[PDB]
């Protein structure tokens, strides 16, 4: 029966059927000298209750030399068989692993829908992306980044008891890199003064609003955190200075002032749709846009939606490269979003951001981030539902941070 | 399928050359012999010309011609090692013995004539000095093996991964894991492989007329793993 699967004999294999897994020297069953392409022989052996899991002298399963040689259906049907997707030999490779370090992106694929574990660790401490990026393979070590930072999203929002919307989008050309959840409405939050700032820097760019106008306001408008604010009641503020106040530190009257500016709630929206954004929509002034009612459509977003948006301000052309520079400069300079992605963000990245809470447990950012001190990439994060303390949601926001850092 | 492989019909002979240098003790082995790829056959006899060799000689087997290897008809579009002669290849490896010290190979496998050559340098260092190796606690025989092959399109040539077995006096097993590279020595097209493995096994033996420190070594090896 050994040799019925070398030198193949698939029929010979029902007409023998002997012990299935009978071994030779190097403790090769029929099924191990089959997985190296013999497709039919390696169906047959498993029928009639070939051990799918039956290990070498090196610690090799016929999955893992499926993997090494590079046939994909055999690595399916031995899946299909109960194979042990994440099998370690002697030096602690998964076939995963092997993969990875191999080239075959297909198989990969395949391992990964089938619960191979992306954070596995060979026995020097490497995974599989380790050992793609070790071997050339960029595509592969794209792959398993991405899958890790999905096993972190669905972690967190495990760990929340919540909903988790999560999109990485690519600043230059505007493809979705990895998301979850990326179509569910989410409340904005505070994140929502930076679409504002992007109507008042058009309003600006078309003549039709000044920086360096002064607002005057009373003790009345002045609602709950408006620490800039507060300090100018009788100076008033520019408009300037007051976009700078609701973008880098969440100054809620500034950003109600702003609202004024535009027509509101009503008139933000406006803008949003007049540019091709017919999803995302404010209705409320702060602070109760962030009540965030269960099945309320009102001042939400979608993960794409506010994604797509804020690429289309930073990159597009919107607004003036004048005004678009001066977006991004705003939100380079936050004050107020440290626990978040600027908590696990390595010496020398750049990043961009704005950060919303509310009730109900929600929590979000968005951001332009990227190594070398330039933005290559925008995250959009947001939960909603979670009974977890403020401490928690930030905790959980950064790990999905480090994650997509990590696999950058 | 190549040029090469036409070199290996018949009968081949074979000279093995290393020189090495272990924890700093210096020795020379030579070896002759043939081999006969119709078979995956190679009759070879090494001596330690220095003296009594200050390794066992399990340890040097793999060291000691992989153009030798049946590679079956249908997979003769596979066979690196006959296309790249009579130029020939160099062969590199590290070879990590468990709990123990290193060796580093660098061999030229050519023809020199009608002769296949097999020109070895060895290095090897942090060695137990009463470990498996220096303390000569190997039994005097050979395990059979598969050997991994994938191409290395970059150099033009391939990489091959293996840990050898060899038995120890008590029952237990050192392990030697084996990373290895092989290039072509000349730039005429070589066939680089899909990826496949070797069987390997090898008998050794004693020439009872030979008083001198030697090795009698009978070795098949066939390749497979691709199909039609």
């Amino acid at each position: 029966l050994l040799e019925a699967a070398r030198a193949g004999q698939d029929d010979e294999c029902r007409i023998l059927m002997a012990d299935v897994n009978a071994l030779d020297e190097v403790g090769w069953t029929p099924l191990h000298l089959a997985a190296w392409g013999h497709l039919e022989i390696v169906e047959c052996l498993l029928k009639n209750g070939a051990d799918v899991n039956a290990a070498d002298i090196d610690g090799y399963t016929p999955l893992h030399l499926a993997a090494f040689s590079g046939h994909l259906e055999i690595v399916e049907v031995l899946l299909k068989y109960g194979a042990d997707v994440n099998a370690d030999d002697q030096a602690g490779f998964t076939p995963l692993h092997l993969a990875a370090i191999f080239g075959h992106l297909e198989i990969v694929e395949v391992l990964l829908k089938n619960g191979a574990d992306v954070n596995a660790q060979d026995k020097f401490g490497k995974t599989p992306r380790d050992l793609a990026i070790d071997n050339g393979n960029e595509d592969i070590a794209e792959v398993l980044g991405k899958a890790a930072t999905l096993v972190k999203v669905k972690d967190a929002a495990d760990q929340l008891g919540a909903r988790v919307g999560y999109i990485e989008l690519d600043l230059n050309s505007g493809k979705i890199l990895e998301s979850f959840r990326s179509e569910e409405r989410f409340p904005m939050m505070s994140t929502f003064k930076v679409l504002l700032a992007g109507a008042i820097l058009s309003r600006i760019d078309a003549g039709q609003e000044q920086l360096g106008r002064r607002i005057h306001y009373s003790q009345n408008d002045l609602v709950e955190y408006s620490p800039v604010t507060e300090k100018h009641l009788t100076d008033g503020m520019t408009v300037r200075e007051l976009a700078s106040a609701a973008i880098t530190m969440s100054d809620n009257t500034a950003a109600n002032l702003l609202l004024t500016t535009i027509g509101g709630p009503k008139g933000l929206t406006a803008f949003l749709h007049n540019m091709g954004d017919h999803v995302t929509r404010l209705d409320r002034w702060e602070p109760e846009l962030n009540e965030a009612i269960p099945n309320d459509e009102r001042d939400t977003t979608t993960p794409v939606a506010m994604a797509t948006t804020l690429r289309k301000l930073l990159t597009g052309e919107l607004l003036t490269p004048a005004s678009r520079q001066q977006l991004m400069d705003w939100m380079e300079a936050d004050k107020v979003a440290g626990p978040l992605l600027r908590s696990v963000l390595p010496a020398g990245w750049f990043i961009a951001d704005k950060s919303g809470a509310g009730e109900r447990g929600s929590r979000g950012i968005v951001a332009a981030l990227g190594p070398d001190g330039k933005p290559s990439r925008i995250v959009v994060i947001y939960t909603t539902g979670s009974q977890a303390t403020m401490d928690e949601l930030n905790r959980q926001i950064a790990e999905i941070g480090a994650s997509l850092i990590k696999g950058w | 399928s190549s040029k090469g492989e036409e070199l290996f019909t018949g009968v081949v002979p074979i000279l093995v050359e290393l020189d090495g240098d272990v924890n700093g003790h210096k020795f020379s082995v030579s070896g002759e012999g043939e081999g006969d790829a119709t078979y995956g056959k190679l009759t070879l006899k090494f001596i330690c010309t220095t003296g009594k060799l200050p390794v066992p000689w399990p340890t040097l087997v793999t060291t000691f011609v992989q153009c030798f290897s049946r590679y079956p008809d249908h997979m003769k579009r596979h066979d690196f090692f006959k296309s790249a002669m009579p130029e020939g290849y160099v062969q590199e490896r590290t070879i990590f013995f468990k709990d123990d010290g290193n060796y580093k190979t660098r061999a030229e496998v050519k023809f020199e004539g009608d002769t296949l050559v097999n020109r070895i340098e060895l290095k090897g260092i942090d060695f137990k000095e009463d470990g498996n190796i220096l303390g000569h606690k190997l039994e005097y025989n050979y395990n059979s093996h598969n050997v991994y092959i994938m191409a290395d399109k970059q150099k033009n040539g391939i990489k091959v991964n293996f840990k050898i077995r060899h038995n120890i006096e008590d029952g237990s097993v050192q392990l030697a894991d084996h990373y290895q590279q092989n290039t072509p020595i000349g730039d005429g097209p070589v066939l680089l492989p899909d990826n496949h493995y070797l069987s390997t096994q090898s008998a050794l033996s004693k020439d009872p007329n030979e008083k001198r420190d030697h090795m009698v070594l009978l070795e098949f090896v066939t390749a497979a793993g691709i199909t039609h």
